[PDB]
């Protein structure tokens, strides 16, 4: 039993990530095929990243300006273009650890695995949501950029992210696969700033429903709660208001647990004003908000990812 | 601060 | 000028629209390289909808029981699975008329061309949103599943959606294309009820995105709200509450006219409070839910396929 | 009334 945020195994991803070289600018790389995807400031000088012109910057490069070291071995590039906000470098060989794979795009409030990687190499991995305000509450530091985010569905591997920046907050900001940033933010360093920092509603019932299952009830109430009546209390703690499809995304859990969704919400609602006083819900006193109801099934399930 | 592109200087 | 509802041509999609048979069951099918999708509730007798054992059916049925017809050709079935809730038939021709495609699970809200067929033949096209509770209010008889919901970007046709059944309330509920239902729905005629029908605040908003670039700038007034104060208007007229991502969408709306998102959200409190007075809005007495902000800058850039 | 799985007869 027991619940717990959960990444998948980064073993077939750690297999993919080479080095992209280009002048004095290094980066991660993602090695699918004969393609490499990186962050296209991969060309950018320490000065151009300040209001750079991609499209400019692009012509002056050349195949063989991209250094592309993979473990011990450069590849030698064949080709080069640009889609959106992402290189893809092709090369004379196709990666032979390349996995299934496919290109998704992911939705805020849904979670996927990390793998930070400096000078194509891993260090780290971790289990992440995408933010309410499109950014992800991560740990980058310098040279993480081309490290993918990804989510093992079967035997496909869904890649979903590829991190690109900072921002001032501390908080990243990235594309998917095809190069479109995940909110209003651009890959150049002028003025940007996040929207405000919210929970994840979704996902702290969710936590809620795999405490149910793990056996924590305590918080559990015989009262009921309308969806304005939450939302007007969630909206006070910095809550995000619950829509009415993110109820139907508790549906399973809610039939499985025998406890309505609005039910649910009175507990939630209850367990904000009142508070947790000191009382832990799954061995923790914070309310986890990146546990998606998919989360909950995957490790009542035990099925291998 | 400002916001940043996370690659790294060549060494 | 002007902005309206409109749908993806549905040539690419025509050429991909088969006729599914198996015993007296018809079903519309799409056919992708070597295999034909359809719902899986073909291989269903009249008396065997309230609770067949889709696995047993499966099993009692083999290749020869499957009458595939594209036009006036019949398509040889040589396999036979299931994936979820949607039937994979293989056949031995790959259709040439495949186009560049992917598979992709759209959100509430997003909009979508529908092309509803009947017997293989398309039928009309329209394009439909993906309502709060998982539903879509579209046209669909006997015969109309297999349709397919589908849009498309640069060349490729991303494919979202297909029709499964009709729910008591008159409204209709699907899959996706790997056979994952759209809410907490099954294909089963046993007691079933969609949730409560709210109007999507964040495309009602891209309308009056679209008006104010239309030259429609009639209710835009000088006064701003706050995110909270603005949800707190919106859910009593049965608006869906305006989450942090949803303003974030709105992003290249609100640069591409320089108006604040909150301050578009005060418009609309003022219209909601206080009415329309007899007066329209691109033409329309009432506002708008099934537009999304793509939908705006697809009119208004005007991009072929 | 029930939900209504819209397959055509034949």
């Amino acid at each position: 039993s027991g619940f717990r945020k959960m990444a998948f195994p980064s073993g077939k991803v750690e297999g993919c990530m080479v080095q992209v070289t280009c002048g004095t600018t290094t980066l991660n790389g993602l090695w699918l095929d004969d393609v490499v995807y990186c962050p296209r400031h991969v060309i950018c000088t320490s000065e151009d990243m300040l209001n750079p012109n991609y499209e400019d910057l692009l012509i002056r490069k050349s195949n063989h300006n991209f250094l592309v070291q993979a473990g011990n071995v450069q590849l030698r590039v064949i080709g080069h273009s640009m889609q959106n906000c992402v290189l893809k470098l092709k090369v004379d060989t196709a990666n032979p650890k390349t996995p299934k794979y496919k290109f998704v795009r992911i939705q805020p409030g849904q979670t996927f695995s990390v793998l930070a990687c400096y000078n194509g190499s891993p260090s780290g991995v971790y289990q992440c949501a995408m933010r309410p305000n499109f950014t992800i509450k991560g740990s980058f530091l310098n040279g993480s950029a081309g490290s993918v985010g990804f989510n093992i569905d079967y035997d496909c591997v869904s890649f979903c992210y590829m991190h690109h920046m900072e921002l001032p907050t501390g908080v990243h900001a990235g594309t998917d696969l095809e190069g479109n940033f995940y909110g209003p933010f651009v890959d150049r360093q002028t003025a940007q700033a996040a929207g405000t920092d919210t929970t994840i509603t979704v996902n702290v019932l969710a936590w809620l429903y795999a405490a149910v299952i793990n056996g924590d009830r305590w918080f559990l109430n015989r009262f009921t709660t309308t969806l304005n009546d939450f939302n007007l209390v969630a909206m006070k703690y910095n809550y995000e208001p619950l829509t009415q499809d993110h109820v139907d995304i508790l549906g399973p859990l809610s039939a499985q647990t025998g406890i309505a969704v609005l039910d649910m919400c009175a507990s939630l609602k209850e367990l904000l004003q009142n508070g947790m006083n000191g009382r832990t819900i799954l061995g923790s006193a914070l309310l986890e908000d990146e546990f998606t109801p998919f989360d909950v099934v995957r490790q009542c399930s035990g099925v291998t990812f | 601060r400002e916001p940043m592109l996370q690659s790294a200087d060549a060494q």
